[PDB]
């Protein structure tokens, strides 16, 4: 019976979110109710408590890849050239395309749990200047608390 | 035993009593829906304390009773769905089977004609600005209409100290 | 020194493991006592929800000068059927083998004055359903007196789906349509084990 | 005398299906009955338990690969655009062409044991879009149970 | 700090290692008594059969 | 015996790791008692400045 | 409020420098004052004692990198020809274009912090003989120590 606990039925890594870059950049904001497969289990329980981790994908078609984390509250890249992803302060990860890459960002909240609520953003580019690359990137819920389960939805 | 008096209000059924408006159920009504605590914006010292005050943290004892004879048939399934999604003291007058995942307690007039629940603060914040939606459904329909009376009982009420604070 | 072995560099969805914080030392929103905290999915699939068996869809019809006839009849897969929309036949559907013991309950609803004698009759898997009182009767049952018990719970055997019926044995005795609710849920040894999508 | 023990004379690797993709998609069901060198040491017991690893290789001729497990009773992949692949509840695994992956599935059953029995299927894909890869899949039992000794089939 | 050394990422078909489980968190069918359980081939090639002489 | 798993060779901005220094067997310069240490920041928001009000 | 401490607030990696060379070199006199981000949070203390950590990326677009520190007081090269790149005394780094190297400079002044201080340099040539290559240098604050908050800086 492991398989009916709540870390065991919602913390398994699923594809959120699959966009497609050149060589301008995408940015996702962080949004579990882009997936009706997760949104359905996710939205019979009100709050939820979950850290993340965030495994990346990258594979090219006819170079190296910076995924930027953005926290709450923080702009998102507008372009190609902006200033924001040569920021300190938002977190990022440079990864060889063709591999993946992981990284794990804590509950992020303003509330003790999330609302079934800004988890942040993502934003992708190819740092090569002067080929389309697939991401996809898949999310895991980590440490999960549920707290008041509702009826399932129908429609 | 069968008089709870709480303040100022005294009730008979097996801090003060509010009593909404009586709903008359007719063998068509679907049903009524309350938010709280929408439905005591305009009951006298709690509607005050609720505006006046930033915010506010409070918990609630809900008695829906109807008053009838021993002749009556059906059943009124009064459910309290914390956070629902898509009007005052009036309510709005309006799957299904899953409800009663909530907190629930069906009267049936062959054998009940009161239903109590106690209702805590629920909320992701532990205090918040002035939630939760009591919903009466009429299942099996009204053979022999019948008066529906809600009765809400706010309890363990606290507000913020702000605008009550001294700067010294 | 060491020898990198076979399947390295590869990515298993299922494989759960440790990994670097994009964002270290923070502090996030403490956490505070919610009510209700759901510890395992296996305890809220234990709450008794209505079986659309026929809101018109959920009422069983009960009706006068009818004898020796079938009020109504079920299969109990889980799975499919009435049971598909339940809370659980609605969490079935996320598991390939649900193995367990089943609740079933009625409530009348008619007036304090109507009396009836009913009888609940459950078929074991592999047989075959009744098509007579006798039948019914025969096998395992519950003669259920509706004036004098407003509520009867039943609780089906182990199984791993069998069939359950209703039959009138008097006609309803109603004073000078009414209805029955039937609700569904799962024993605490009620199990779910492989996951689906 | 460690040659003579089950896991000796049935726990070995051999290649248990070969396969070719296209740059659309494979799925093989799980039958170790398709290697007669393997199935005449397994049908001399009637009853087998056994846990599995599958040791994936692939090489390329003229890239990314989603050997994707998928446990009995789940449907299995109709195209190459379907969506069982996205599909959170079934796993799966990408490698880069050349090299190979590891994985090790449970004994997956219904009865305590298989009587020589839905051991589940993989489904192969590569995941570039817009070569020809060759895929050799090599089994190995894993802690293996046997049962009762059969006369060894002659035809 | 380490150095990869020769024969690194090679398949061995005959390398027994462990390795991580495709659906993890699983409780598998019991395991029940079934009689005869043939723990060696050693003690199987010990039981008498016919030879085909004729 | 070992199997690199997902995320290698990645560079995290915030990932804070020990390193090679480049000229290691060096004593630098000595720490004298400079006074006025400020040791968190939420020590120096705590003075008192003056508001541009008008 | 882990997040006010000076090694939080002040220690995390910025990109400090970027270049580009071809198949000559370039060399960058180590100076935090370039970028205006770290500059402005750096210079609200008069004397801060820190020892680095410099992460090296490398990039290409139409190959092995020598990233060679230059201790303070030591000449920097002229040419990519010169005798400093083939000298013992000044560490150097040989990478692979498309990665990342890293190393640690350790507190390297005169007086017992520096006065917001002489840091050295960093000089850059690619190895081969007879292509583009983008430098991107992020340095990271380690140990830091603080002594004299002054009025932020407004124009």
């Amino acid at each position: 019976g492991s398989e009916t606990d709540v870390e065991c039925f919602l913390g398994r890594a699923a594809c959120v979110h699959v966009t497609e870059i050149q060589n301008l950049f995408n940015d996702w904001k962080i949004n579990l109710s882009s997936l009706v497969q997760l949104r359905k289990k996710l939205e019979l329980f009100t709050y939820v408590r979950f850290d993340s981790e965030y495994t990346i994908l990258a594979t090219a078609s006819q170079l190296v890849v910076q995924a930027m984390y953005v926290p709450p509250g923080a702009p998102n890249p507008k372009e190609w050239d902006d200033y924001t992803w040569q920021s300190a302060s938002n977190p990022s990860v440079f990864f060889k395309v063709g591999d993946t890459s992981r990284f794990s960002v804590p509950y992020v909240g303003l509330a003790s749990a999330y609302n079934c609520n800004h988890m942040g953003s993502m934003a992708f580019r190819i740092v090569n200047e002067h080929t389309l690359v697939k991401i996809r990137v898949y999310h895991r819920a980590k440490h999960v608390e549920a707290w008041i389960p509702r009826a399932p939805r129908a429609l | 035993v069968q008089q709870i008096t709480l303040g100022n209000s005294t009730i008979t059924t097996q801090c003060r009593f509010y009593t909404l408006d009586s709903k008359t159920w007719t063998t068509g009504s679907k049903g009524w829906c309350w938010k709280l605590p929408d439905a005591l914006k305009d009951m006298g010292v709690f509607g005050q304390n609720m505006f006046f005050h930033s915010l506010g943290r409070s918990g609630y004892t809900v008695h829906v009773q109807c008053n009838a004879t021993k002749f009556h048939s059906g059943c009124l399934l009064v459910v309290v769905i914390p956070e629902h999604q898509l009007p005052g003291e009036r309510g709005i007058d309006l799957l299904l089977g899953n409800l009663l995942i909530f907190p629930h307690q069906f009267i049936n007039l062959r054998t009940n004609n009161t239903a109590t629940i106690v209702i805590p603060y629920i909320n992701s914040v532990p205090i918040d600005s002035m939630n939760v939606s009591l919903m009466v459904i009429p299942i099996a329909p009204l053979t022999v209409s019948l008066p529906i009376t809600v009765t809400i009982a706010p309890m363990c009420t606290e507000f913020s100290g702000i605008r009550s604070k001294s700067i010294v | 020194p060491t020898t990198t072995l076979p399947g390295s560099g590869q990515f298993l969805t299922t494989d759960d493991r440790q990994s670097p914080s994009a964002l270290p030392n923070y502090e996030p929103t403490p956490r505070i006592h919610i009510p209700g905290k759901v510890h395992n999915l296996l305890e809220i699939i234990q709450v008794d929800t209505l079986i659309p068996m026929n809101v018109n869809s959920y009422l069983i019809p009960l009706n006068a000068n009818r004898q020796n006839e079938q009020v109504f009849g079920t299969n109990l897969f889980i799975g499919d059927g009435v049971f598909k929309t339940t809370l659980l036949g609605e969490i079935v559907q996320y598991y390939t083998h649900w193995s367990g013991s089943l609740r079933f309950s009625l409530m009348y609803t008619g007036p304090a004055l109507s009396s009836a004698k009913l009888i609940l009759a459950y078929t074991p898997p592999g047989a075959r359903g009744p098509q007579d009182r006798r039948e019914a009767m025969l096998g395992t049952h519950v003669v259920w007196d509706i004036g004098l018990q407003s509520t009867i719970v039943m609780t089906i055997p182990w199984t791993s789906a069998g069939f359950l019926s209703c039959w009138y044995q008097t006609s309803l005795i109603l004073p000078p349509q009414v209805y029955l609710l039937s609700f569904i849920s799962a024993c605490p040894d009620f199990k779910l084990r492989l996951m689906k999508d």
